[PDB]
């Protein structure tokens, strides 16, 4: 499902080495390390990201995300 | 068109550059204060050039007055130089498309690039000194030059002249720094790494500045402008980007109210996870 | 074969850690980890890429891609 | 706790492969290699970062940091 | 030998995971993993790179490259 | 000790797996791969880097470097 779509409001590197992003008012985290630079780059450049995942509740994990310049 | 760049005084020199700029370029709507702006070179056919008569090397004297630079108008490169006493145009190998009527054209084997000129000149631009005295020496070297292949001294002369003419036309920073050498104290202008960097980023800067709309800063590669006075104090004329494009098609990205050349951001945002990078040897 | 040449229309990090890009209207995925940030930067700057693969239908995989200056 | 919030004043790669950032006048270091380029990108772009740690004394370590744009 | 010095005309991630750049009209490949993002960053910013290798024919490999600011 | 401070004039990856940067007219090298993207990013963005080492001799290795925007 498309959990959230929008700009990344903030991102955060966590002590457990996962990475959180807040999109469209909801926070999601991912343990996939290569998503860290991909998400931070999206955040910096204002990409629209679509967080996709089996379940989409705030504070939930994800490992699929689409990136669009718009 | 022919213009004179008169090195007699800082006033004559800046006046000369400003006159050239006004004729060959148009101010950017968003980077213009009074009549001092970042201007875009007006479109002209490739091959179009303007001549620059070098004057005033000996302050206000009609001496050392036989050198004319031929400048390709669209990109401000010095395509070659004319010895007006012998009526000979020494043209760089990469400018065979520039034809100057009425002179004997000597097509050179040497191309116009700084890479080549610095090599032949055995002179790096970073740290290169230019003074009124070395421009006179440079002038004499060019007038003594004959041949289809640049010599060390002619290359040094061209490096100095391109800097104080074409590069100063592009960059108000260089105009400002160099013009001090024209004062009665005759100090030496030393080209800085920062000056060199500007010259090396002219096309990139040119692609970005037209997009400026008052952001808090502009970042183009190694170049940073924190406000409009930094932009205006540094850049005077840019290429008409309508070497503007390196790759891609997106001039800029606004990030935290700073206008970035997109390529620059792309170049530090293309790293994968550091741990994976370093361990994946 | 050169399957698609053009700008990246969107990119997507997938649950299986592969990475998808849409080029010239067709989606292609790659498992080459190194291509993820490289494709995303190409995407962000509008760099033309040429996806090269054995099959060119949307949904095909690729392990080779050229980053052009077009 | 939120130890420091602000732009990165300088960052520094250390001989022990940790990485230090100075934020709001305080220095913090992290041994998470992944944070190195992320902090540098944040520093380059003027992101406001929030250093989070259970110990906020300048000179201490951290492995949690939030990245915000303006 | 300095085989080529110029801007990267194109880069290509190869099927064998090596990475090729075309510089001064000649293609050179490198299996050095560290060089991929660096070469792409050089390409993106138009850096003059100097490919150094023991053979300079197009199709030669290299493991040494200088990144200049011109 | 602060060995050199300035923008990076050029960087170069050598066949012997060292990465050289020239700062303030002096060359230093590091074999920390972590520093390659950091240094190259500093180079291409014009950060001022401060090479630090107990060893400030020209051509020596370093693994401490401060990065400043300027
Ligand atoms: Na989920
Ligand atoms: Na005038
Ligand atoms: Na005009
Ligand atoms: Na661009
Ligand atoms: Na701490």
């Amino acid at each position: 499902a498309d959990c959230a779509k929008g700009k990344i409001e903030f991102s955060k590197y966590n002590e457990d080495d996962t990475f959180t992003v807040k999109v469209d008012g909801k926070e999601y985290w991912t343990s996939r390390w290569n998503l860290q630079p991909l998400l931070q780059s999206a955040q910096l450049t204002g990409m629209t990201v679509t967080i996709k995942s089996s379940t989409c509740e705030s504070g939930s994990g994800f490992a699929e995300v689409q990136f669009n310049n718009d | 068109r022919e213009f004179t760049i008169d090195f007699s005084t800082q006033q004559s020199y800046v006046s000369s550059l400003n006159s050239i700029r006004t004729e060959i370029s148009t101010p950017l709507e968003h980077i213009s204060q009074g009549t001092t702006s970042v201007s875009v070179i007006n479109h002209t056919p490739p091959g179009s050039y303007f001549a620059v008569d070098i004057r005033g090397l000996d302050v206000y004297q009609a001496r050392f007055d036989h050198l004319r630079l031929i400048i390709e108008q669209n990109n401000l490169y010095v395509a070659g130089f004319v010895n007006t006493a012998t009526n000979t145009f020494y043209r760089f190998s990469d400018f065979t498309h520039i034809s100057v009527p009425g002179v004997t054209t000597v097509s050179m084997t040497t191309d116009s690039s700084y890479t080549t000129l610095q090599r032949v000149a055995a002179l790096e631009r970073s740290g290169m000194q230019i003074s009124r005295h070395s421009l006179v020496s440079s002038y004499l070297a060019l007038m003594e030059f004959s041949g289809n292949t640049m010599t060390r001294d002619a290359s040094r002369a061209v490096l100095r002249f391109v800097t104080v003419t074409a590069e100063a036309l592009r960059f108000r920073q260089i105009q400002r720094e160099f013009r001090q050498a024209l004062s009665e104290t005759a100090p030496v202008y030393t080209m800085t790494p920062g000056d060199v960097d500007l010259t090396l980023n002219w096309g990139r800067i040119s692609n970005v500045l037209p997009e400026y709309r008052g952001e808090d800063g502009v970042r183009v590669g190694r170049i940073s402008f924190n406000n409009i006075s930094a932009i205006l104090g540094t850049v005077a004329v840019i290429l008409n980007c309508h070497e503007c494009q390196i790759t891609g098609d997106r001039p800029v990205i606004k990030i935290n109210n700073t206008l970035w050349e997109s390529n620059t951001a792309a170049a530090f945002l293309n790293r994968k996870s550091q741990f994976l990078y370093t361990t994946g040897k």
